[PDB]
């Protein structure tokens, strides 16, 4: 209900002074995030899916960091095969379920 | 004189070529799930004689599905240049066709046109599977508009 | 995109299993696309008093 | 402030009062904050701007359809707080959180004012004041702020020469310089000249006077005149606001040779006039007897 | 549409066009804002 | 309205139009410039003077939700004909 | 809670052993699959006849930029560039002027397509629902020149595709 | 994209080598140039299987730094959304593996 | 304030032995990458290019900075060795697509504004 | 209730993190320099980059810490500071489920010691620093450049370095190869001056000098 | 108190070099610092 | 009803199994340590998952 | 200059360099490169074609989007050539071919398309025109190549006073059909020289050598009216240059004697097929035909470029024709072949 972090709604916007500004502000400059960092981690259906989002203060963020989980497994996959055949490791990155847009970021 | 002979051959030729594309997959991104389920039940890709599945060696179309990076770039380039003729290469996607959302990276290239050439330039984040499709046939409709042994005799 | 019960009683069999309570297809089951128009509801701080931001 | 609009009745609206092609008025949108006026009667002086009426449909403007013309009209678009006064040169050109922003100085003047240049995508949109507390305060002429417009007219970007017939036809750089190489290799000694003028550079001062000296050419002129006879420009003091320009906060009396400060050096004469103000300045003149 | 007409206005076309793409009458971009600096016209009048 | 240039070329609403030389126009050999003829300067001039009679007119631009947020432009000057900066139809009063 | 998923472990009985034995070598779960198939390979085929028929769509289906324009006939936008600043590929680009009937225009609003990324966030920003995603998806172009739009080609892909656009800002417009 | 340096007696695999940065975009140097808003799609586009549940990430996130809880409502959807990309994904995970290994009508 | 911690010298002569037989290193191998990978660079137009390099950063004198240069071309050496490195990027050091700079301030002018 | 848009509040978890902060600080004040929680009941652990191997172990072996898993591994390049470089360690538990943050600082050229050992998941996080942020880590088992495209020079992740890099790549058909090239925009990004000059938040407001 | 084998270096960093800048970049470029004059307009 | 047939094709099949079959054992210990998350935690063993604790 | 015209950038894709090209043929070996140089640098060139667009899209990485433009031209219309050429500051003339085909004749590829080309375009205003002949062109040479294109050059010299003419003599670069022309040679037999072709000098020069030249001439100021001509380093003897790329390739050399007559039997058997024929009578009255030196021409080196040895760059050429056997050596397991230098 707080519109100063989202966009209110369009028929106060077309109508009210207060929800015009803000709309106006906020996708103009957007919601200025308070100072501090979090990790924030998910089950996602691959593993766990975590973000470092650090923020300085302002409206934009001073620094995301992605923690996907398919980099860790890529990371111990050298350990996940050690003496399996080639169709062997064709067969691990199957369940290994790594798609390559969020271990690479 | 030879142009009706000429001309109904070619034709029969083109013909062929444009009804039996055979697409080199290369899905880089999001833009690839999004090509595979164009070839899902519902749209069928290979009702049209396309195929999807093929060797580099044996394929006549590339489709440059997903965002393009400088790493990449020396691969696709080698996987281009050992395609045979003919080869239309067909770019999906705004990361694909210039920039994209990574417009302006640093280890990502501005268009695969810098690239390689790009035959049919198709739209979309991704290109809804419907979209690719009409993609790939516009490029079908580009071979049927094929003049080949026209111009040799006409040259 | 049913069919003839010859072939309805072929698959069944086949599959071991009674399908045709639920296809992979989808029939006129499927919600309309012509919805009346909907009035959205609002959020709790929407009165006219009381409302103060500090709090 | 609140996120949402209890306000379930009509708003007003105040029809606009015209006050120059300078300054954009769009007189629904004032708080009545009164910067306007107290700008008018104490730093321009020119006390045309007030209120009129009372209660909520008081308006402030001019009643009478006035022309607001001093030299410091412009700086009280950078005095409202809402876009109820703008720049009517600048008038929705770009939204000023694209423009980059440049410090730079003021030329059109000898004050200097210190000045901020508002470019986006490669193209100057406008000027605004920049404080400096020695300078400008955070103020700035008119003539000084809406003269941007001046750079995108009639400009200089190729070389010309004369053709056969007498006329500046463009060319390359290269003939150019050979030209002017060539006839200032053919001349040396007082043949050659150079005047200044009035909005150039110190830094092509110093190479245009260090290039006519290798030819002993010593008539390094300039527009604006000075007279020599004596002390001349070999003394600092002789050319200068020695007091600097806070000094004349301090001042107790102020005698003007006769000029005319408000076109002059408005900066300067907005220091005067804000001494004269706050410390009872007594300022006297000999001269032209302009207000 | 023949059971729901579509609100006729004046500015919409009355001729549907497919892709124009490929053939002669396809888009091509090019900046539709007017012209930046504006060179100086040098006098015609001789030089003396 | 759509103009041609000296050349030939479709004038566009802003103004636009490439000159003589202007080798920026070779983009337009065996193509064509494509030109809006649905001029926004003069499809809002036609329209007619709305003669309501009140002091200050409430303007959301037809459609209520649909249309530009409510603005309350004021019938007061009698030598011109107010009008909605979204929109762009002129209110005036009906000669008072 | 839990449960686990591989521990039924098997019996050792006479009939056990004897079922085992022959699902291993009367190849059985081998044949339940390839039955299975059978069964689907007898079924309807899911497949739609493009470009004849098209896949289902929804009102709110983001595609191809339009600059839709009032009622009169009066474009919408009123260049605020708010669009511009909400583009997260910066692929908006206006430059604004002072009309001659004064109403704030935009000289240039270009979209480059190849730049976008089709996320809504310019329709959602308009103040004034100038800028809008039409239900187009079949504009794939041959040249790259093609897909980099100019507003004149927005205006017109906003008079082309007008009904529609009118049609689902009316049975959308209340969702948002 | 994927990059296997492999080293192996012929068949026993002896040490692998991955080299992702193969489809390497700048996506965490490109977030600290837009706003919170813009940088969303960011995370859409990130895992591309699982859209909705790198958004409910990024968006818990956000709203965490700001002490501010979505409406029930907004929760739900969330939940029931975010599993339904849970489904996709493990579709996704599951044909896939079964199309390397060989099985094509899953 | 000057104390500081080394990476692996405690001295430039350290240093400078470590950059010896990285030079060693690039020296044997520039005939044989070239065989490998095709080159088009020829043998003494290949060492000469390494030459230059290690010339190039010829300013530097703090330890650290060494050594992080040395462990750099450790990387550079082991990229090109097994084969990880690519033919473009091997060229890449040397600019044939880039057209030559010129030099002099009169050139410079001609050219446009830039320092 | 009174707030429904305002975040929950578990001060219970935020006193019960502030405990095992002081035991932590208690166990290890050789290198640990500063423990605070935030307000959303997340705690870090600020130490001296020493402490990297010591401390991790307590972290990774005490019985009454029991934290087995690297849920990720990150720097934070901040130019202002005289060490810019601060790595975060972030650490969840399995017995006593719940995450810790352990911060260390190092300049571009003072050597970081490598983990890896600790928690061998490290490894590729570790690389990635090395190839995203300058900072070596010392005696790492292979610290070879793992994301940025072959021969590439600086580390993109430094504030100090441009949005669209330095050199970009496309085809030469008069070399036959792609080749790079010093970058030459087509339209360049165009910076937006957000931030208000307006105060947002005068709790975190910066002591005056 | 921190034994790790500190060595005195008078000279100033010079890690021109390892920031990867080209040679024009880091020679030509000249950059100022400053504190930001507020927007007059606010 | 799909879930289930998906299964019944690749869960008994013989090939399916020796393929996948106890191919890549992953120690529960050395699971936690390697930062392995989601499945590929459940598939070794430990009870953990964010969704419920 | 024009104000779309003022040269902008640093030399890249998107910098606009200020010329305005046309490459009339630039469909093939040097239009290829010239365009490189042309596109790299940033210049929208309009470059035309007959061919079906297919043999033209190698041509779209070599530019930045919004160059290269393409516009059909027909040979026999002088509106077409009107067409490309109407908005344009240099006109390149590149089109000429090596076949006598059945329906072009020799002369009119290269007097009468040249002539048009020079009229239409010194009618439009283009600033200047770069011509291309053959050195060797005699206007009563055996070969009727030679002879046509010296006609070629009279006649655009007289229809465009200030076209700077270029004379390259044979030139080599990748698809050159000089050296893999001797390179195939072994496909048909022994390589078969005209009496074993001890008595054939040749001065070949690298394309990108060329085609860099030309770019200097467009940007040139004095380039206008003059005549270039363009000349290798260094010039080699027939028989030893084959035996240097037969050598470079590692193919055996089979050198076989002939008479001038029975290769001129020989290039009419092979201008019998009907596409692209390996040889022709009109290439054997060329191959023997040694190249003259003209030093009164002004050569290659005047321009700015530095002549480019063949034995520095004849690896990449003969690369292909190399067998798995040594297809993996280097230049310097081939000692340049024995000049013979003024
Ligand atoms: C063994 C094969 C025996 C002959 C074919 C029998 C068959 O399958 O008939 C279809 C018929 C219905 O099949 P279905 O898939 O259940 O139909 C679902 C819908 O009703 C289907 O609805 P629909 O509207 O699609 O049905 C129309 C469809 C239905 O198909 C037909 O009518 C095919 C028969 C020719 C007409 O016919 C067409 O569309 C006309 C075009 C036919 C294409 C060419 C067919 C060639 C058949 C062989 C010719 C000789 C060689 O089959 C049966 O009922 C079972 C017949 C078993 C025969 C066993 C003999 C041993
Ligand atoms: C049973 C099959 C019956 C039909 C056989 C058709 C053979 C087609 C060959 C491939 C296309 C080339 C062709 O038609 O002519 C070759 C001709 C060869 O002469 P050309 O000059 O047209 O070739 C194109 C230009 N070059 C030579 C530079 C490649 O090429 C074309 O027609 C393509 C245009
Ligand atoms: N070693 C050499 O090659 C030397 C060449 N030259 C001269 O260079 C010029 C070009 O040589 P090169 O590029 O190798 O020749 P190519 O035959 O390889 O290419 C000729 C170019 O001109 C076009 N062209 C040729 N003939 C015609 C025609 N009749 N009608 C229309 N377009 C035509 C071609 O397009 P398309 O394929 O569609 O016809 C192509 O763009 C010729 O004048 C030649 O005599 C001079 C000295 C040495
Ligand atoms: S264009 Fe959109 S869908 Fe395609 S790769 Fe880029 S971000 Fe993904
Ligand atoms: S400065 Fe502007 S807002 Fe303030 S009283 Fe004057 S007109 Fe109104
Ligand atoms: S931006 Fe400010 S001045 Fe302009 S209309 Fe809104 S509140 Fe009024
Ligand atoms: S969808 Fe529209 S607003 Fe969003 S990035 Fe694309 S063009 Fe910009
Ligand atoms: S947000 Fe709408 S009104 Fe504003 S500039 Fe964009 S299109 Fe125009
Ligand atoms: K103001
Ligand atoms: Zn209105």
């Amino acid at each position: 209900d707080d519109a100063k972090v989202s966009p209110p709604k369009r028929a106060e916007m077309k109508t009210s002074m207060e929800s015009l500004i803000h709309h106006f502000k906020l996708y103009t400059e957007g919601y200025q995030v308070p100072p501090g960092a979090t990790y924030t981690a998910i089950e996602a259906p691959k593993g766990e899916f975590g973000v470092y989002l650090v923020s300085d203060g302002s409206s934009r963020p001073y620094r995301c960091k992605i923690k996907a989980p398919g980099f860790a497994h890529l990371a111990g996959l050298d350990k996940m095969s050690k003496g399996h055949m080639l169709a062997d490791v064709v067969a691990i990155i199957g369940t290994q379920d790594i798609v390559f847009g969020e271990v690479d970021r | 004189r030879g142009e009706y002979v000429v001309a109904k051959l070619d034709d029969l030729v083109n013909w062929a070529r444009r009804s039996s594309l055979w697409p080199m997959t290369f899905g880089l991104a999001c833009c690839a799930v999004e090509m595979m389920h164009m070839a899902a039940p519902r749209y069928d890709m290979d009702r049209f004689g396309v195929v999807f599945r093929a060797s580099p060696r044996q394929s006549d179309v590339m489709i440059v599905a997903g965002t393009l990076t400088n790493k990449m770039a020396p691969a696709l380039r080698k996987v281009y240049d050992q395609m045979p003729e003919p080869r239309y290469v067909v770019s999906m996607g705004s990361c694909a066709n210039g920039g994209g959302y990574y417009h302006y990276s640093y280890s990502v290239v501005r268009g695969c046109d810098r690239i390689v050439p790009v035959d049919i330039y198709v739209p979309g984040c991704p290109p809804t599977a419907e979209a690719l499709l009409y993609g790939i046939l516009q490029l079908q409709r580009k071979i049927k508009r094929e003049k080949r042994l026209r111009i040799w005799y006409r040259r | 995109a049913s069919a003839t019960r010859v072939i309805q009683l072929l698959r069944n069999w086949a599959s071991g299993r009674d399908l045709q309570a639920k296809l992979q297809l989808r029939y006129q089951e499927i919600s309309k696309r012509t919805q009346p128009p909907p009035k959205l509801p609002v959020g709790p701080s929407h009165k006219l008093s009381n409302n103060y931001y500090c709090t | 402030g609140s996120d949402r609009s209890r306000f379930l009745e009509g708003k007003r609206a105040v029809e606009d009062k015209n006050i120059g092609p300078l300054v954009k008025t769009i007189m629904t949108r004032c708080i009545q904050c009164t910067r306007c006026i107290r700008f008018a009667s104490e730093i321009a002086g020119v006390d045309d701007l007030g209120t009129t009426g009372r209660g909520n449909d008081m308006q402030v403007g001019t009643y009478i359809e006035k022309m607001f013309m001093s030299e410091l009209s412009g700086n009280i678009i950078d005095i409202c707080p809402v876009g109820a006064l703008t720049s009517k040169p600048y008038a929705f050109t770009a939204r000023p959180w694209e423009t980059r922003k440049t410090e730079s100085i003021d030329v059109m003047d000898a004050v200097g004012s210190n000045i901020v240049v508002s470019t986006r995508t490669g193209e100057v949109m406008r000027i605004l004041p920049r404080m400096h507390e020695d300078i400008n305060e955070e103020w700035i002429s008119d003539k000084t702020r809406f003269a941007y417009d001046g750079l995108k007219r009639q400009r200089l970007t190729q070389p010309m020469i004369r053709n056969e017939k007498g006329l500046l036809t463009y060319t390359t750089w290269e003939d150019a310089l050979s030209r002017v190489a060539g006839m200032l290799q053919s001349f040396q000694g007082n043949d050659v000249a150079a005047i200044a003028g009035g909005l150039v550079d110190a830094e092509a001062l110093v190479a245009l006077k260090d290039l006519l000296n290798r030819v002993d050419s010593d008539s390094l002129c300039t527009e604006e005149v000075f007279p020599t006879a004596g002390a001349g420009t070999d003394l600092r003091s002789n050319y200068l606001l020695n007091t600097t320009i806070a000094g004349v906060e301090e001042a107790d009396v102020i005698l003007l040779v006769g000029t005319n400060p408000r076109f002059e050096a408005p900066l300067f004469n907005a220091r005067i006039r804000k001494s004269w103000l706050h410390n009872d300045l007594k300022v006297a003149l000999i001269g032209s007897p302009v207000d | 549409p023949t059971t729901k007409p579509p609100t006729a206005r004046k500015y919409i076309w009355t001729n549907h066009k497919f892709n124009v793409s490929g053939t002669p009458q396809q888009y091509v971009p090019y900046s539709t804002t007017r012209k930046k600096i504006q060179e100086w016209v040098p006098p015609s009048t001789p030089y003396k | 309205g759509v103009r041609t240039s000296p050349t030939g070329e479709k004038v566009t609403h802003t103004g636009q139009a490439y000159d003589d030389g202007d080798y920026r126009r070779v983009r337009f050999s065996d193509r064509q410039k494509e030109v809006n003829e649905n001029f926004a300067i003069d499809l809002i001039a036609e329209q007619p003077v709305s003669e309501v009679g009140s002091r200050v007119i409430s303007c959301d631009g037809g459609g209520g939700a649909l249309g530009h947020p409510r603005v309350y432009i004021n019938l007061d000057k009698e030598t011109k004909t107010g009008t909605c900066g979204y929109c762009g139809l002129q209110f005036r009063q009906p000669h008072h | 809670t839990y449960k686990f998923v591989n521990m039924r472990e098997p019996s050792m009985d006479m009939k056990s052993v004897t079922d085992r034995a022959a699902q291993t070598l009367l190849w059985t779960e081998l044949v339940r699959g390839l039955g299975m198939t059978l069964s689907y390979l007898f079924r309807e085929p899911a497949t739609i006849n493009y470009p004849f028929e098209k896949g289902p769509l929804s009102p709110r289906f983001r595609g191809e930029h339009a600059l839709r324009r009032y009622p009169s006939g009066e474009e919408r936008c009123i260049a605020c560039k708010l669009c511009e600043a909400v583009c997260p590929a910066q692929a908006i680009t206006i430059e604004a002027e002072p009309r001659a009937d004064g109403s704030r225009r935009t000289t240039r609003y270009d979209i480059d397509m190849t730049k976008c990324i089709y996320c809504g966030f310019c329709q959602e920003a308009c103040p004034v629902d100038a800028i809008v995603e039409g239900p187009n998806f079949e504009f794939s172009t041959e040249t790259h020149e093609e897909l980099l739009y100019n507003k004149e080609k927005l205006l017109n892909n906003g008079d082309k595709w007008e009904a529609e656009i009118a049609a689902n800002i009316q049975a959308d417009y209340l969702y948002r | 994209v994927l990059r296997l340096v492999m080293e192996l007696s012929g068949e026993m695999v002896r040490k692998c080598d991955p080299h992702i940065g193969l489809l390497h975009r700048g996506t965490e140097k490109l977030i600290e140039y837009k706003t919170y808003l813009q940088a969303l799609p960011y995370f859409d586009r990130l895992d591309y299987v699982s859209m909705m549940c790198n958004e409910q990430a990024y968006s818990l996130a956000v709203e965490k730094l700001l002490n501010i809880q979505p409406p029930p409502r907004a929760q739900w959807i969330r939940v029931l959304f975010g599993e339904i990309t849970r489904l996709l994904n493990h579709i996704m995970a599951v044909t896939t593996h079964a199309l390397d290994i060989g099985a094509m009508t899953p | 304030g000057t104390s500081v911690k080394p990476i692996f010298s405690r001295d430039m002569n350290e240093a400078k032995r470590r950059v010896r037989e990285l030079y060693r290193a690039w020296y044997r191998e520039v005939p044989n990458t070239v065989h490998l990978f095709q080159l088009d660079i020829s043998v003494k137009q290949g060492r000469d290019k390494v030459r230059e390099m290690f010339m190039k950063n010829a300013h530097v004198t703090d330890p650290r900075v060494v050594d992080l240069l040395v462990i750099k071309g450790k990387m550079e050496l082991e990229e090109t060795i097994n084969v990880w490195k690519q033919r473009t990027h091997i060229m890449r050091f040397f600019h044939e697509t880039e057209a030559p700079r010129p030099t002099d301030f009169l050139s410079k002018f001609y050219v446009g504004h830039d320092p | 209730d009174t707030r429904p848009t305002i975040r929950p509040r578990n001060d219970v978890v935020h006193k019960q993190l502030s405990a095992f902060g002081q035991y932590v600080a208690e166990i290890l004040p050789k290198y640990v320099q500063q423990v605070q929680v935030s307000c959303f009941n997340e705690l870090e652990i600020f130490i001296h980059p020493d402490g990297v191997i010591p401390v991790l172990t307590f972290l990774r072996d005490h019985t009454n810490a029991q934290f087995k898993s690297l849920a990720d591994l990150t720097a934070v390049d901040v130019p202002t500071r005289q060490n810019r470089f601060e790595i975060v360690y972030n650490l969840l538990s399995l017995r006593f489920n719940s995450q810790i943050r352990v911060k260390t600082y190092t300049d571009e050229l003072t050597p970081i010691e490598s983990s890896v050992t600790v928690y061998k998941a490290a490894n590729w996080y570790e690389r990635e620093i090395w190839d995203m942020f300058g900072v070596f880590f010392a005696n790492h088992p292979d610290l070879r450049r793992i994301l940025t495209g072959y021969g590439f020079e600086g580390h993109p992740f430094r504030k100090d370095f441009p949005l669209s890099g330095y050199v970009e790549l496309r085809y030469d058909d008069e070399v036959k190869r792609v080749v790079a090239e010093p970058v030459e925009l087509a339209q360049e990004f165009r910076k937006f001056d957000l931030n208000s000059p307006w105060e947002a938040f005068p709790a975190y407001r910066q002591p005056p000098e | 108190t921190q034994d790790t084998q500190l060595i005195a270096v008078d000279e100033k960093l010079d890690i021109t070099t390892l920031t990867g800048v080209p040679e024009e970049h880091i020679k030509t470029r000249k950059v100022r610092i400053f504190v930001p004059a507020r927007n007059n307009m606010q | 009803f799909r879930i289930d047939e998906l299964e019944e094709m690749l869960t008994n099949n013989r090939i399916w199994r020796n393929r996948t079959v106890d191919i890549g054992v992953v120690t529960a210990e050395d699971a936690l340590n390697y930062g392995f998350s989601g499945v590929m935690l459940r598939g070794s063993g430990i009870q953990w998952d964010l969704r419920k604790t | 200059l024009h104000h779309a015209l003022i040269p902008h950038g640093k030399g890249g894709r998107s910098s606009v360099s200020g010329i305005v090209a046309t490459v009339f043929g630039a469909t093939g070996f040097l239009g290829r490169y010239v365009v490189n140089h042309l596109g790299r640098m940033g210049s929208q060139v309009i470059v035309p074609y007959r061919c079906e667009p297919y043999d033209t899209m190698h041509l779209r990485p070599m530019g930045d989007l919004g160059q290269i433009i393409f516009m059909e031209w027909n040979g026999k219309d002088k509106d077409s050539i009107r067409k490309v050429v109407e908005h344009s500051n240099v006109v390149i003339n590149l089109v000429g071919r090596e076949w006598e085909t059945k329906n072009f004749d020799f002369e009119d590829v290269f007097v009468k398309i040249p002539h048009a080309i020079a009229q239409v375009s010194k009618e439009a205003g283009v600033e200047k025109l770069i011509h291309i002949s053959h050195l060797n062109a005699d206007i009563k040479s055996p070969s009727r190549y030679l002879r046509s294109k010296a006609v070629g050059e009279k006649e655009v010299r007289a229809a465009f006073p200030e076209a700077t003419i270029i004379k390259p003599s044979d030139i080599f670069g990748r698809e050159d059909r000089f050296l893999n022309y001797f390179a195939s040679m072994r496909w048909f037999g022994g390589v078969p020289l005209i009496s074993l072709g001890k008595e054939t000098v040749k001065q070949p020069v690298y394309i990108v050598d060329v085609s860099k030249g030309i770019i200097n001439a467009i940007k040139d100021p004095d380039a206008k009216g003059k005549t270039f001509a363009f000349v290798g380093p260094n010039r080699y003897l027939l028989f030893d240059l084959v035996q240097y790329i037969f050598a470079v390739a590692y193919r055996p050399f089979l050198p076989y004697p002939l008479p001038h007559f029975a290769y001129r039997w020989v290039g009419r058997l092979f201008e019998v097929s009907p596409f692209e024929p390996w040889t022709t009578r009109d290439k054997v009255e060329r191959v023997h035909m040694s190249d003259m030196t003209l030093p009164h021409l002004p050569g290659l080196e005047d321009l700015g470029i530095q002549a480019t040895p063949l034995e520095l760059k004849a690896i990449e050429v003969l690369r292909r024709h190399r067998t798995y056997r040594w297809l993996t050596s280097e230049m310097e397991d081939v000692k340049p072949a024995k000049t013979v230098n003024i």
